[PDB]
């Protein structure tokens, strides 16, 4: 008596790629799937412009120190966040 | 075979040391009695010296850190007069004869079935017959590569279940998946160097996880 | 009365620091670091991981 | 490259020669020892609250020192070779990283399959959100710039 | 200083995580925050208009 649903699994890169394919076209080139004769696509490659990271451990977790070096590196990745909010929020503000 | 053998606190077994069981559990709670019972294969006192010695500083006496394998036996189970024993005369020392080895041999195989979590004989003997067909040189290494290629044991490393015991169960459920799908022959197939293995029950291991260090997670975020 | 901000995000190469100090400027231990806090619970595993293992705890 | 500050100078191959004889009438390969190490074992830990002892194997333990490093490495250096595979995949390639930071092509084509990983949930909204938002950071590759402690000390420089 | 304590000068304490939940807790944070910046603008606005 389990009212949990059957699941019938599929790899990673099956689904992606019904769900995004520009994701799939940048993961290919980053993973190095290009180098092998015997795996490498038809597809030309597509050029890598943007990524997403995760820096919550960097600046809250990993620098403690007071002196420049780890205030440097804290000051330039909230100064390089605003200029993104702040490149979005152009976008918008015109009438 | 509802017997207290098949529980974790009888579930090792070992002839050799002042008492007999030995707690192979990281999980599991004792009460003071029983922490009493096992704290007796610990500490030993030493006549001339006057005083409590640990396993591990016997260790250190020995200049013991690293060592060949086979050695560790001699140093766990046996005694001398030089450095743990000064004082005793040479006529109560106690010296092992050559019809130890089966018990000693029994206990072993004993400890693979418990680690892979209690495992039938006939399961770690068809086991010990696939590492002879491989190819590698040190027979001693191919088993101990075997037992890591298995699953259960491999969700266990990666620290989503308490044990070994439990991670069993979790392949029953189908919580892992391997390479996107429920595995095939999970009970009996060795993972390659190149598997994927996913949690699908995503909120019941994150629940597990929680709850397990809540104790421990600071009041001060 | 400073420079403005380039728009450019620079990043220091840890990979050029001594082996006796960890990314954080403390100092390296040269073995496992265990605790008793950790090694009663389901912790024991995770801070004894191989080194033939990869684990991601953001995706599990 | 000094020992002192590079262990992976320190775990290094060794060439060995060794003769038993005298070289001007005749000599033998001295084959009276092992100097190419065998499996051991050390105890690690032990926990006095459940009597549970820690023992650990190495196939390499007589040859290798300070082993756990290599999968322990930190989040800023693993978000480091994301980073700089994305930028230029012609020079930094997988023999190319491994050897800056001192670690398997296994291990850097690994970390490059779960940090994507990662990067498509926080881009479709299943991580980083609420309170948290503020720290996923999209990176323009041609914005980065990697700097070097060329300087003696503290202080790094842009070239 | 006379609160040598208080050396935010906070006027409630930080939810407890325990109670209440990291996720709450944060946002009560970042919200204290933007208040601190409105009461700001809202004695300039009334001293200027009055
Ligand atoms: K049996």
């Amino acid at each position: 008596t389990t009212r949990r649903r059957k699941l019938l699994g599929s790899r990673y890169g099956a689904r992606l790629a019904k769900k995004n394919r520009q994701q799939f076209e940048r993961a290919r080139v980053i993973l190095d799937c290009y180098s092998d004769e015997e795996l490498r696509p038809d597809s030309p490659p597509v050029a890598v412009k943007e990524v997403t990271i995760n820096t919550l451990q960097t600046m809250r977790f990993l620098f403690p120190q007071t002196s420049k070096e780890h205030l440097d590196i804290k000051q330039n990745i909230a100064s390089y966040k605003i200029f993104s909010l702040n490149r979005e929020l152009l976008s918008l503000l015109p009438k | 075979v509802y017997r207290n053998s098949h529980t974790k606190r009888f579930s090792c077994r070992n002839s050799r040391l002042k008492y007999p069981f030995e707690q192979i559990w990281p999980t599991l709670q004792l009460s003071e009695d029983d922490a009493a019972m096992f704290r007796r294969n610990s500490r030993q006192f030493v006549v001339d010296l006057s005083q409590n010695i640990t396993l591990k500083n016997k260790f250190a006496l020995n200049k013991a850190t690293k060592i060949p394998h086979q050695d560790a036996r001699a140093l766990i189970y046996e005694s001398n007069l030089h450095l743990d024993a000064v004082g005793e005369h040479p006529r109560y020392l106690k010296i092992r004869r050559v019809t130890s080895q089966y018990g000693s041999k029994l206990m072993n195989v004993r400890k693979l079935r418990l680690l892979l979590g209690f495992k039938r004989r006939n399961f770690v003997q068809k086991l010990y017959e696939h590492t002879l067909l491989q190819q590698g040189s040190n027979k001693s290494w191919k088993v101990l590569c075997a037992l890591e290629a298995k699953m259960n044991l491999a969700v266990t490393r990666m620290g989503v279940a308490e044990d070994v015991l439990e991670a069993t169960h979790d392949l029953r459920q189908n919580n892992v998946t391997l390479n996107g799908s429920p595995a095939q022959m999970k009970h009996a197939r060795y993972l390659e160097p190149a598997d994927v293995l996913a949690v699908s029950a995503v909120s019941l291991i994150k629940q597990r996880i929680c709850k397990g260090l809540f104790e421990v997670a600071p009041n001060t975020l | 009365k400073s420079k403005p901000f380039d728009g450019k995000l620079r990043l220091p190469d840890v990979s050029q620091l001594s082996d006796t100090i960890t990314v954080s400027g403390d100092a390296a231990p040269a073995t496992l670091n265990l605790d008793q806090k950790y090694m009663d619970k389901i912790s024991c595993w995770t801070q004894t991981i191989p080194s033939h293992l990869e684990m991601s705890y953001q995706n599990l | 490259n000094n020992p002192e500050d590079n262990i992976a100078i320190r775990n290094a191959p060794q060439k060995v020669f060794q003769l038993i004889g005298d070289p001007r009438s005749g000599v033998a390969d001295d084959v009276t020892h092992n100097p190419f190490g065998e499996i051991t074992v050390e105890m690690v830990w032990h926990q006095l609250k459940n009597e549970v002892y820690w023992y650990r194997y190495e196939f390499a333990g007589q040859t290798t020192e300070q082993s756990h490093r290599d999968s322990r490495l930190s989040d800023y250096t693993k978000n480091l070779i994301y980073l700089l595979r994305a930028k230029n995949p012609r020079k930094w390639t997988i023999e190319a990283l491994a050897e800056k930071f001192h670690i398997r092509k296994q291990r850097v084509l690994a970390i490059l399959a779960l940090k994507e990983m990662e990067a498509h949930k926080i881009e479709s909204g299943k991580q980083l959100q609420g309170p948290l938002s503020p720290y996923g950071l999209k990176v323009r590759v041609e914005d980065l710039k990697l700097l070097s402690l060329d300087p003696t000390g503290c202080g790094w420089v842009e070239p | 200083h006379r609160f040598r304590n208080n050396k935010f000068l906070r006027l409630e304490p930080d939810l407890d995580p325990k109670v209440y939940g990291q996720t709450e807790t944060l946002q009560k944070q970042v919200d204290d925050n933007f208040s601190l910046l409105l009461a700001k603008h809202r004695l300039d606005m009334k001293a200027a208009a009055a």
